[PDB]
């Protein structure tokens, strides 16, 4: 299972 | 900007056995960016089911993938490998070698 | 002995065609296990292992959500580079991220990590502490201030030190019969006579999973790294690795050349000698 959190650059 | 070469590699699933079933692959790593086409060669002509694994990288960024298909190989019957790449002035052939 | 769960994302721009084109990989140690691609007419999470089929269509559904969401953030993060680094939205750009964890044979939490790279360089990496960032040029600076607001790296930390180990131990054990197994090496040689005054040694080493293996050439016991001509480590289609390591001997001088080869599977190493 991979990551919930979204995460912009 | 800074685009790597890719570098092909040519083989059998298993040892070269005339008559028996057995799967020819190409492996292409190392190259960037992941653009990139690859076609397997019979005497020359093309194949046409040839499938591919889906793009992945390796730790330094750069992409690698795999062109397999089902054969048969045969005494005279030669085949090959044919990759085009934007860090290439022509596409790049590399002959299967059964022996070595 | 110690396991990896690793997620690969590459996301390249092509103007023109306006959406850029997805692709995400899910890692095993070195088994796939999962796909997901833009271009699909599927568009959900595909499974490229047998073990994974057992997981309920809910999993799946999960990781299709989960999958999107890191592709739209890509989305948002070319353009955001592009405006970075100043450049013309009449160029193709690729966006690439690779995350995960590590257990070891008490299996257990020991490594995790998580980096972006733009255009194959490295663009940000998290340190092997999971508190601090590596920001490579300027343009990572901002995003290092970026994430360093919002407590980036404690929400990281709380993921690869809970659910990735936890799910990749059921991964484990759920595809134990692949994934829990170390297959040893088929070794040969082979002496190819490459003129009258010279010669090719040749050391095949194939069918071994996993792949972490090591290969080399001794001449009298010292390496021959300077003459050795070595492949990089090839899948052969079939979940096993296949690599060879040649070396050129004058001839009459063959029986001074080893092939020493390293794998989990040997109890000892191999040493090898011609004839």
């Amino acid at each position: 299972k991979q990551w919930l959190v979204w995460l912009l650059l | 900007m800074i685009q790597r070469t890719p570098k092909i590699q040519v083989y059998s699933r298993h040892p070269a056995e005339n008559g028996k079933s057995n799967f020819l692959n190409c492996y292409v790593s190392g190259f960037h960016p992941s653009d990139i086409e690859v076609d397997l060669l019979k005497n020359g002509e093309r194949i046409e089911k040839v499938e591919h694994s889906d793009l992945s990288f390796s730790k330094d960024w750069s992409f690698y993938l795999l062109y397999y298909t089902e054969f048969t190989p045969t005494e005279k019957d030669e085949y090959a490998c044919r990759v085009n790449h934007v860090t290439l002035s022509q596409p790049k052939i590399v002959k299967w070698d059964r022996d070595m | 002995g110690s396991h990896s769960m690793r997620y690969f994302y590459t996301s390249v721009s092509r103007p023109g065609r306006g959406e850029p084109r997805f692709i995400a990989v899910g890692y095993v140690d070195d088994t796939q296990f999962v796909r997901f691609d833009s271009d699909a007419a599927s568009q959900r999470m595909e499974p490229r292992a047998p073990w994974i089929e057992q997981e309920g269509p809910e999993y799946w559904d999960g990781e299709t959500r989960k999958v999107k969401a890191h592709s739209q953030t890509h989305r948002v993060d070319l353009g955001t580079l592009r405006g970075y680094y100043n450049q013309s939205e009449a160029g193709s750009h690729t966006v690439q991220r690779m995350y995960g964890c590590d257990v070891g044979s008490d299996w257990r939490f020991l490594r995790g990590y998580h980096q972006y790279a733009y255009d194959g360089k490295d663009y940000i990496a998290l340190k092997e502490d999971l508190r601090s960032w590596t920001a490579a040029d300027m343009a990572a600076q901002t995003t290092k201030h970026k994430w360093e607001a919002a407590h980036v790296a404690e929400q990281l930390r709380a993921y690869l030190e809970g659910t990735c180990v936890e799910w990749l131990r059921r991964y484990l054990e759920n595809g134990k019969e692949t994934l829990q197994r170390t297959d040893a090496p088929k070794t040969h040689m082979t002496h190819h006579a490459v003129s009258d005054h010279e010669a090719t040694l040749r050391c095949w080493a194939l069918s071994f999973y996993p792949a972490e293996i090591t290969l080399t050439w001794q001449r009298d016991g010292e390496d021959q790294t300077q003459d050795t001509e070595l492949v990089e480590t090839r899948p052969a289609g079939d979940g096993t690795f296949q690599k060879w390591a040649a070396v050129v001997v004058p001839s009459g001088q063959e029986q001074r050349y080893t092939c020493h080869v390293q794998h989990e599977g040997l109890p000892k190493p191999l040493t090898l000698r011609w004839e």
